[PDB]
């Protein structure tokens, strides 16, 4: 079975400030027919059931514009912000669908 | 990548009989209210051919019934199929049906056919993979999944593809190094045996192809609604669809020809005493 | 909007099985599949698999392919997950998922949450 690492543990960083969390496989998520990458990401707040962002690296939803944007590869999956925002206290997830169970990682936390 | 379809290696087949079927036009000529003897390797009337039924069991039985094995190829072989929605979708034949020798892979997608006689490792259970989705209510793209490698290849030929409604009948000999297709297609109503009437298939194409062939195996295509990319082999259902399989034989034969030419009685000359009588007496 | 309506905190004895039910609007769990999920602070969060309400069927995962079933009727907009007998791993809270075909998950409902005396 697939097994999900993720990082930062947790960082701290002020309004504005670029941030970069990445999160490591230890198999390729690369699909040679479809040559599609199968890996999704996800924010959330304590409380709040959790919330599917736009896979496939095409993070881009209806919500505000270009909220957060992510980078892939085949074993290596990142996500960056250009400008930390005060309203965005995020928690972060990575997790693969190439092959079950569909892993869930370490989890990623950002602070303010 | 091929994972093994079904791990039941054969159910006992049953066989229906083919009341005057297969019956081809052995000549390009035009011949009008004449009763014609001709000597070629025809299929015996009322003879024995084996009934394949790939269709989805019942769920008390077990999963997976649908059966596509390496069947004989002796002296050509008759094949028919009553379907819908073109579960059956090409061929498979050669020798040891592997790498060391060259087979001939006949696959037609529905708006086209490809006829490769190349070298072919082939899967233990060969389909073409659809998939189908439910919001979409539309049937997407396949994936071939018939061969692991393709090499020394010399011959490549395209050309425009070629209860139940749909029965397609096909005569496939290989005689003096070249392989004929006779094909006839037919809407018909009775769902579960080969009907009572008489046929004639006329001749699609002859090819150059020139290799030994002993054995052959058919192609199904198969269908799933999800598709993950680590877990195959589950999910997949054949529909409803039957095939119908038989040998053909020397034999000689006498046939009706029609005002406008068409072909609407013949008589096999070795069934009986009778039918031998009628043979010779023309 | 998709929103989905789910059984409410639970306090219950070990021992004995349990009943989820997650409900549906605006859509048929016909056109769709559906995940079922628990969540642990703790050991974190875990995938149990998916139901298909038109095949009758439903695979399931390793981890939960002892001690669970699932089964669906289309006459309600709601699927259901039980469990053999509640064990302290199955003392955890729970989650429904809906999973497009050739997709990912795409609709989660607010939860359930099991705590055992
Ligand atoms: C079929 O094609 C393969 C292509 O690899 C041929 O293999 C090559 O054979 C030549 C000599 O004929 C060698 O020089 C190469 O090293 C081979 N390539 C390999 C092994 O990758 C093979 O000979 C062909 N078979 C024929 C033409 O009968
Ligand atoms: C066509 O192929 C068949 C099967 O490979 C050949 O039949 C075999 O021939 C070898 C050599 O004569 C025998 O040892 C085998 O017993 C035969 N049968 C089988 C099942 O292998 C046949 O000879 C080939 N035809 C030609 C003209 O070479
Ligand atoms: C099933 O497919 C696997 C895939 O490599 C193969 O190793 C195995 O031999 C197959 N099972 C058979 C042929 O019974
Ligand atoms: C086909 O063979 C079976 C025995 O295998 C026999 O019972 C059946 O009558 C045969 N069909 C004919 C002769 O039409
Ligand atoms: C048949 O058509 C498909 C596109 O629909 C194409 O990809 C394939 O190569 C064609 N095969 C031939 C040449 O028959
Ligand atoms: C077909 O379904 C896919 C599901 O991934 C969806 O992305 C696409 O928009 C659908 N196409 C149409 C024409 O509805």
């Amino acid at each position: 079975d697939i097994v999900m690492s993720q990082s930062p543990s947790s960082l701290a960083v002020s309004v504005g400030e670029k941030v970069t969390m990445s999160c490591q496989s230890s198999q390729s998520l690369l699909y040679s027919n479809n040559e599609k990458n199968y890996l999704a990401w996800y924010q959330q707040k304590p409380g709040h059931s959790p919330k599917l962002l736009l896979y496939w690296a095409s993070t881009r939803e209806s919500g505000v514009p270009d909220r957060f944007t992510g980078s892939g590869s085949g074993t290596a999956f990142t996500l960056t912000i250009s400008s930390v925002k005060a309203e965005d206290l995020a928690v972060y997830y990575c997790q693969q669908y190439y092959n079950y169970p569909y892993t869930f990682g370490g989890g990623t936390k950002l602070e303010i | 990548q091929c994972v093994n379809l079904t791990t039941r290696t054969q159910l006992p087949p049953a066989y229906t009989n083919s009341f005057t079927r297969g019956v081809y036009y052995p000549d390009k000529v035009f011949r009008s209210s004449v009763l014609h003897s001709t000597q070629d390797l025809f299929l015996p009337f009322f003879s024995n051919v084996t009934w394949f039924h790939a269709i989805h069991v019942s769920g008390t039985n077990g999963t997976k019934r649908f059966d596509n094995p390496v069947l004989p190829f002796n002296d050509g072989v008759y094949f028919a199929s009553t379907e819908k929605s073109n579960i059956i979708r090409g061929w498979i034949f050669g020798t040891t049906l592997d790498s060391k020798t060259q087979s001939l892979l006949i696959v037609n997608n529905a708006t086209n056919v490809v006829i490769k006689v190349c070298e072919f490792q082939f899967c233990n259970d060969p389909f073409l993979g659809v998939y189908y989705h439910k919001n979409n209510k539309s049937w997407m793209e396949s994936e071939f999944r018939v061969y692991s490698s393709a090499n020394n290849c010399t011959f490549e030929y395209v050309s425009q593809p070629f209860n139940f409604k749909n029965l397609r009948e096909f005569v496939f000999k290989n005689i003096d190094g070249y392989f004929k297709i006779y094909s006839k297609h037919t809407p018909i109503n009775l769902v579960r045996d080969l009907p009572q009437g008489f046929s004639a298939l006329e001749p699609l194409v002859d090819l150059p192809i020139g290799i030994n062939i002993t054995r052959f195996q058919t192609l199904l295509a198969l269908h799933r609604s999800y598709l993950t990319p680590g877990d195959s082999s589950s999910g997949w259902t054949a529909g409803a669809a039957a095939y119908y399989v038989g040998y053909l034989q020397p034999r000689t034969f006498l046939l009706k020809y029609n005002e406008n030419g068409t072909i609407t009685d013949a008589v096999d000359c070795a069934l009986d005493p009778l039918s031998e009588t009628k043979c010779t007496l023309k | 909007e998709v929103q989905l309506q789910q059984s409410g905190a639970e306090l219950v004895r070990p021992g004995a099985l349990v009943k989820l039910s997650c409900k549906a609007s605006g859509f048929n769990i016909k056109d769709y599949f559906v995940h079922w999920v628990k969540q642990r602070p703790v050991q974190g969060l875990e995938w149990i698999g998916w139901i298909d309400p038109e095949n009758g069927n439903t695979i399931y995962g390793p981890k939960f392919q002892g001690k669970a079933s699932l089964a669906a009727d289309t006459s309600s907009n709601t699927g259901y997950l039980q469990l053999s007998s509640l064990t302290s791993e199955d003392t955890a809270v729970y989650y429904c998922a809906r999973w497009d075909g050739y997709e990912t998950l795409d609709y989660w409902g607010q939860g359930t949450s099991v705590t055992v005396s």
